[PDB]
This record gives structure tokens, C-alpha cells and sequence, in this order.
RNA sequence: AUUGGGCGUAAAGCAAGCGCAGGCGGAUUGAAAAGUCUGGUGUUAAAGGCAGCUGCUUAACAGUUGUAUGCAUUGGAAAC
RNA sequence: GGCGAAGGCGAAAACUUAGGCCAUUACUGACGCUUAGGCUUGAAAGUGUGGGGAGCAAAUAGGAUUAGAUACCCUAGUAGUCCACACCGUAAACGAUAGAUACUAGCUGUCGGGGCGAUCCCCUCGGUAGUGAAGUUAACACAUUAAGUAUCUCGCCUGG
RNA sequence: GGUGCAUGGUUGUCGUCAGCUCGUGUCGUGAGAUGUUGGGUUAAGUCCCGCAACGAGCGCAACCCUUAUCGUUAGUUACA
């Protein structure tokens, strides 16, 4: 009823966020419930830099981390200090001899995912910004960047009972059948004091053509 | 020009499933030397309605002059079996009515009015018979030109 | 001469038994019959009166928005006066959304120059179905918008065969604060042009002879020969 | 709803025709001037009110002046 | 299609006769106009009065069917439909649009009358119609036959 | 542990339909319409044409895999 062809979009027209091979079927398991805690915690500890997204791979109890971000710079901080705590605490959560090693790159219109997007827009949902105003903010921070056609919905509570009062925005080329089109879809749950409001964005990195498998 | 709004209500049809939840807005721009004109707009936000409806609004500026503080001569303005009551009030009472009415004069340039209502309440051909009877006063010059006798009258 | 009387020779009658009452009042005094026939002083008057205010008006820089509408007759003598006066000419009428939305006319300007480069850019990947898609949006925005397919540039005026025949032409010409002027018939309604022009079009030497006059109203504006009014050979072609 | 509204579907034209009480009437002209204007006087009260002043600390209040206001009696006019 | 005041007028045939359409400086010289009150008429059911009653159906009554038929089905079937008289005098008699009066783009139809002429075409005026201008009803629409324009008179009208 | 009418997310009904939404502006006195509709033409708003219309977007197709003939690629533990 509401679904978007993204699953068979990434990993056959596009990569994965955490991918990585293996001989056996017991340890994905563990591996899968182990790196989707560090990717949770460094997007939720670093929202100053944006990060984009986390790529893990882990192979015998091998993991290693690379680290995408629409402003890379706050990963550093001033005087190298962030980077530094940065790399001590990936090292230490992956293990205490697992190997790590990290490199900063940045991507064309940086703030293209709709991670940071869907986590921004909830702050300033919540952040003295009217929800009008944090739409627009939303929009711009998509556009600014130098992104394509978006589409915005927030569901959920406005702190009452009714279901049939919401805004929504779609402005642009956004087909939700094309498999290759490079579209982002990203949701937040936000705790506010009524409920729990999801904040949902579909952000297109670019209408892609000839670029239909995996890279 | 000040471009306020004056009017808004929630207008909904039927369609497949569900009505149409959404309320429009109406807009009265002006600018006080005799211009005035008025502009409807749909939108499902506030600001945005505002936004479009003083866009339509300021879109029309009819210009009227001004004749002891108010509009030119007598007239009942018609429209939609609603009718309002336009005077050339002398200046010894101000702008006495509504905050609706008294900002539709005001942007029309005129100081003061005595109002008068006759027919429905609802609110949209209240509007339009102030407006159609607010734009409909005469000129001294245009007819005395169109007369066979032409210097003032 | 100037709008010579000399093609005021068939401007008369039309289909009769359909036409507007009010049309007695600016033409002449018409038979229980329907008689459609015109008078010509009158006729030549408001006709001399159009030229020289259209030449006046074009002097000021404007522009005469030739529209040729009729069967055949009228469009392919409108794009003679294109090809003959640098105006914009008619072959279909644009559906209307011309001038009060000018974003509307540049996105129709737009894809046709578009059109055009894609068409001279490339023709050996495009399959016979593409290159038809590809000409038929070039056909549609050329007939969508007749007047505005290669330019932006708002009409400082426009004409028709008839100001009752085209609703998008009248209600493109009532946005704008334009002296609009028309061929007008005993069945039209006077009450959609600056000056009327009580004359035929049924018979094919009247619109032609009028239109062309109309062409070197705009021609003499423009500083280039004229030949109606100039010549004192009426043309003889049939309504095509 | 004279001022200050309707009668086709949200009052509705009489069920239809004819008529008085009553109502009004086409043109010119003359009498008369009730209607009409006009010239006036009487009275329509002081107190009350409009405009004005005084005092009560100030008006509240009290006093106060030009003015109200409707009849009759009076020269005319011919437009109906 | 016309006429009749509405009610209405159709197998034909005759008579009395209301009234009509066309054009008349033609005659009284306003004799006018309507209408509360007032006069007359007034589909029809159904009432009784005298006949026949051809037929049928209110009512009534059986078989159905039904959750049940005196509803939709039918058969039997009276008042009545038929006529003469009154009374019933109400109607979707509503165009839910009063009567008398004068005027308002046209256009396409019809009937009647006047003129004319193979027919005819045509013109004149009405009657009978409409789309639609203007004008007028919130709107639906009327629109030369208005719900347009205006005078006299009357009747109807303020929440369920 | 419920309060799914407090909800997020989630899918399903119609139905993967045969259409859908949105802006510009125009037409209505407002509800609203327009295009987006209709004739040809498809699974489809598929497109053309015409029409106050002009386009922007969504759904079916679209890349994707899956599918078949050939040519071709590396070469075993294939084939041979």
C-alpha cells in the first residue's frame, strides 16, 4: 500500500549501507546484531557533522568502519581532537584487537541522505521552529545542497486524538516504481510528549539512467 | 499597500472517498489614496492562503475619490440577494461599524460610514455587494463631459 | 492611395438568416432577407481609420499579431504576410494561456527550440516511434501556441478573421490594454474590437484584400514597400 | 419594509370572469384655489428640550433667556 | 393549431349566439381603469331524486406471494363512471407568473386575418412558440407572450 | 499488559486499478469547473487531435533480475 522500491534499488542498482561477505551461517547473525549498534551510536553521536552514513563490513570477527558525512569537518573538531575520539571509540567498540582503519571522503551535494535529513528536520520540529518553517528549513536543506525533487511527510500525533490533519510536500520527479532512480527514504521517530511522530523523507540523490547495477 | 485579509472560511467538496478539508481565504488590499480591490485564494496553511490571496488581492486596485470623507454618493450596493448601504457620511461620526467593514472603508480612503445590511448573514455577498457598491460611485467631470452641458455638473 | 476604395467592390454578403441585430447599427440598415451586404463609405472609413491607428501604434515599436484562423484561405494569406512583413503569423490557435501567464508561452518557446536542436542534434539512436513522439510535440506546441513558439515577446496587438471566432484570441486580447482590431461580419458581435471593420470574408477577395491592407499598415510602420493601396489590381484568388 | 421588502421553484396573483364602497384618471382653455406655494397674527405654557449663562466645590441639581410646537383667522397665484 | 373567462373545447352533421383576427383623423367626447364588499359561473368525486347500467373498478370478498394483501396479480364485484335536477363550488382551476394599460436586440417556426400575385415568395398585424441581447430572479432561468420596463386597482406574505 | 480513536512503522481491500493528484491562469455572483476533459488510440493521462487552456508529478510499462538463438571469453576435477 505504501512502499518503495528501495531494497531491490540498493544492492543490485546500488550498493548496501553494510555489506560483506561470509562462509557460514551462523555468525551473520551475530555480526548483523553487533554493527547495527555502532552505526546507531555513531549517528546519534554525531549530529553536528551530519553523518551521512556508515559503511561496515565483517569477516571472522573482522570489522572495519568508513564514514560518510555532509560536514566532515566537525568530525575532526579544532585542533584534531574529535577525530581523535572518534577513531579511540570505533577501535574500542569493535574490540580490543579488531583492526580499524578510516578514511575522509565527502560526496557531491553532501546533504543528499535522507538520514541526516529526516534527524534534522525533527530538531527543528522540536526546536522552537513551527512545523511550517521546519518543513520549509527541510526543504532547503535538501535543496541547498544541491539535491533533486523532494517529498516530506510528517504522521503521527499533534498532541490529540483526530487522524485527518497533516501537511505533506512533493515537489519534483519522484517515482516511486523506478528502480533506478537513487532515491534515499529515511524515518525518525520522535519521542515528543504525547506519543511518538514519525518524520519521513524521500530525497533524490539524482534521476540516474545507464546506471542500473551494482558498483 | 496594506493587503489584509478579510474573510476566510473552510470550503469542501465531495470526491472519491473522503471530503475536502481545506479553508480559503479573502484578501482586501488598498491603499488609502482610492485604490482598493479584493482577491480570493485556496490553500490547506494558513501563511500560504494569506500569502496567495494579498497576491491576488494587490492583482486589483481600483481607485475611487474621495467625497466628504466617504464615497461619492448614496448607493445600495448589490449582489446575490445581499445588499450593503454606501453614503457620502459627513465627517461628525468616524469609521462606526464592524472591524470587517471599518477596514474596508478605510482601505477604500475613506474616514467614516453609515452602514446598513439587508438580506442573508452569510458572509461572501456581503462582500461582493460592498465592493460592487464601494466601486460604483460617479465623478463630477466624466459627467459633465458625457452631459450635453459640460463644466462640473 | 491609402485603404482605396477600389477593393471596396466585393465586401458584401454572407450566410444569411444568423446574424447579430446590433450589427444593423454599425453597418447599415439590413433587409427582412438577411441582406448581408455592407456599405462603403462607412466600411472604408473605419477601415482607413484601423490603418493608419495600427501604423501609429506599430510606429511606437509594437507589434501586429497577424492570426489566421479559416479554413484555408485566411491562414495561408497570413503566412504569405509573414513571409512578406516580419509579423507573427497563425496556424493553429494556441488553446488559450498566452498572455496573463507568460511563464506558460516561455515553457511552449522553450521546448520547441529544444525540439529543434534535438532534431538536428541527433537521429540515429531515435526509432521510428521516437521520431514520431518527436515531431508530433513539435507540431503540438507549434498549434498549441501559434503565436508564441520561437519568441517570448508580448503582442502589442492582434487581429483575427473573426473576434467571435477564437475565445483564446478575445480572452488573451481583453488581458491586455491593447486597441484590438478585427474582420468583422454581420454575424459577429461588434462589441470585441477597438474599431470595426463591417466587411466579408465569404468572398475571398474581400478578407484577402483586407488583410493585406491590414499588412501594409504594419509594413509602412515597419519601413518597407507596401503593395494594396499602392497597386490598383484587386486579387483574384478563391477562398482555398 | 411612505420612509425601508416579495409574489415561478425558499410567503405567493385571488379558481375564473364582471362591478361598486373607495381609489385614481388623456390634451387644450377659463372660474375657484381645498391640495400647492406664498404674506402674516394669535396662541401651542414658565418649568422640559436645542443654543446661552449663572450659582450649588461642579454638574448632580436649581434658576434663566432667543427658540421649539398645532390650530384658526388673513392678499394672492392658475401649474394641474 | 385556434378559440373559450378559468373550469375546457376532437364521430360527423345543422341552428341561436358570446366572443375573435385585420385597417379605419372615421362617432359620444375620458364616456376610462381595476377591484375589498357585491353578481354570476365553476373539472370532479360523492349525495339523494327517475331510467336503463354496456362495462368495470372504492368498499367488499378467494386464490397467490409476502414477514402479511381490502397494495402491486386476477376473478366476482356495488357506490360511481351515464344522463336530467340541485348541492357538493374544491383541483396539479398553478405559468405555483392577477386584471386594465403602453413600451424593450434580434432570430428561426406556426395559425388567423388584410393586400398582392400559377402556387408561391413577400409585406402588415396579431395569436401561438422558442434560443438569446438588454433587463431581471441568490441560483435554477424568463426574456417581445418576462420572472424586462413602467401607471390604477385589488388579493396573497414573516421562523419550524 | 492493555489504551491502535494516541500513534510511529507495517501491509492488505478496491487493485498494481485506469485512472490519479498539483501550480500558472481562465470561466462562476459564491459551491465549483477548466486543463487533467472529449473523437481516434492502449495494459496506461499510451500519444495525437480538438477544447481556457498551458503544463509539473504519481499508478500500469521504465532501469532490475529473470528468458530464449547466435557469436564470443578463461580453463580445470569441465568437455572431449
Amino acid at each position: 500500500q505504501k512502499v518503495n522500491s528501495n531494497g531491490l534499488r540498493f544492492g543490485i542498482n546500488k550498493n548496501w549501507i553494510s555489506r560483506w561477505t561470509a562462509n557460514s551461517h551462523a555468525q551473520t547473525a551475530k555480526w548483523l546484531i553487533e554493527d547495527e549498534k555502532i552505526r546507531n551510536l555513531f549517528f546519534v553521536n554525531y549530529r553536528n557533522a551530519q553523518v551521512s552514513n556508515v559503511e561496515i563490513e565483517r569477516t571472522q570477527a573482522t570489522v572495519d568502519v568508513f564514514v560518510y558525512a555532509a560536514q566532515p569537518a566537525f568530525l575532526i573538531g579544532s585542533e584534531n581532537k574529535n577525530i581523535q575520539k572518534i577513531t579511540k571509540q570505533i577501535k574500542q567498540i569493535i574490540g580490543r584487537t579488531t583492526n580499524l582503519d578510516l578514511t575522509i571522503n565527502e560526496i557531491g551535494s553532501p546533504m543528499l541522505s535522507a538520514r541526516i535529513i529526516a534527524r534534522d528536520l525533527a530538531n527543528a520540529i522540536e526546536a522552537r521552529v513551527p512545523l511550517r518553517t521546519a518543513m520549509r528549513q527541510s526543504l532547503i536543506k535538501v535543496l541547498k545542497a544541491g539535491a533533486n525533487g523532494i517529498k516530506v511527510l510528517v504522521s503521527g500525533r499533534l498532541n490529540g486524538a483526530e487522524i485527518a490533519r497533516d501537511k505533506m510536500y512533493i515537489e519534483g520527479n519522484m517515482p516511486l516504481s523506478t528502480l533506478r532512480a537513487d532515491i534515499d527514504y529515511a524515518l525518525e521517530k520522535a519521542q515528543t510528549t504525547y506519543g511518538v511522530i514519525g518524520v519521513k523523507v524521500w530525497i533524490n540523490r539524482g534521476m540516474i539512467y545507464t546506471k542500473g547495477l551494482n558498483r | 499597500f496594506e493587503e489584509r485579509i478579510v474573510k476566510l472560511k473552510r470550503i469542501s467538496k465531495t470526491t472519491k472517498g473522503g471530503r475536502n478539508m481545506r479553508f480559503s481565504v479573502l484578501v482586501v488590499v488598498g491603499n488609502r489614496k482610492g485604490k482598493i480591490g479584493y482577491g480570493i485564494a485556496k490553500a490547506l496553511e494558513v501563511p500560504n492562503a494569506i500569502k496567495k490571496a494579498i497576491k491576488a488581492a494587490h492583482n486589483s486596485l481600483h481607485t475611487i475619490e474621495i467625497h466628504k470623507g466617504s464615497i461619492y454618493h448614496e448607493v445600495i450596493g448589490r449582489s446575490g440577494a445581499s445588499r450593503v448601504l454606501l453614503k457620502p457620511a459627513p465627517q461628525g461620526t468616524g469609521i462606526i461599524a464592524g472591524g470587517a467593514i471599518r477596514a474596508i472603508i478605510e482601505l477604500a480612503g475613506y474616514s467614516d460610514i453609515y452602514t446598513k445590511n439587508l438580506g442573508r448573514n452569510t458572509p461572501i455577498n456581503m462582500i461582493h455587494a460592498t465592493m460592487d457598491g464601494i466601486l460604483k460611485q460617479l465623478s463630477p467631470r466624466r459627467v459633465a463631459i458625457l452631459r450635453n452641458k459640460n463644466l462640473n455638473e | 492611395s491609402l485603404a482605396k476604395l477600389g477593393e471596396m467592390r466585393t465586401h458584401v454578403g454572407m450566410v444569411k438568416r444568423y446574424w447579430n441585430p446590433k450589427m444593423g447599427f454599425f453597418i447599415e440598415p439590413e433587409r427582412k432577407h438577411n441582406n448581408d451586404h455592407f456599405v462603403l463609405e462607412l466600411q472604408r472609413q473605419s477601415l482607413q481609420t484601423a490603418y493608419n491607428y495600427v501604423k501609429e501604434v506599430a510606429q511606437n515599436n509594437g507589434q501586429i499579431l497577424f492570426v489566421g484562423t479559416k479554413n484555408d484561405y485566411v491562414k495561408k494569406l497570413v503566412n504569405n504576410i509573414a513571409k512578406r512583413v516580419d509579423v507573427a503569423f497563425i496556424t493553429q490557435r494556441w488553446l488559450g494561456g498566452t498572455l496573463t501567464n507568460f511563464k506558460t508561452l516561455s515553457i511552449s518557446i522553450n521546448k520547441l527550440n529544444k525540439l529543434v536542436e534535438k532534431q538536428a542534434e541527433n537521429a540515429a539512436d531515435l526509432t521510428k516511434k521516437e521520431n514520431l513522439m518527436l515531431s508530433r510535440e513539435i507540431e503540438r506546441l507549434e498549434k498549441f501556441f501559434g503565436g508564441v513558439k520561437s519568441l517570448k515577446r508580448l503582442p502589442n496587438l492582434l487581429i483575427v478573421d473573426d473576434p467571435v471566432y477564437e475565445k483564446n484570441a478575445v480572452a488573451e486580447a481583453n488581458i491586455l490594454r491593447i486597441p484590438v482590431v478585427a474582420l468583422c461580419n454581420t454575424n459577429t458581435n461588434p462589441e470585441l474590437v477597438d474599431f470595426i471593420i463591417p466587411a466579408n470574408n465569404h468572398q475571398p477577395q474581400s478578407t484577402c484584400l483586407l488583410m493585406n491592407l491590414l499588412a501594409d499598415a504594419v509594413a509602412e510602420a515597419k519601413a518597407m514597400p507596401t503593395m494594396f493601396a499602392y497597386k490598383p489590381d484587386e486579387e483574384i484568388q478563391i477562398e482555398i
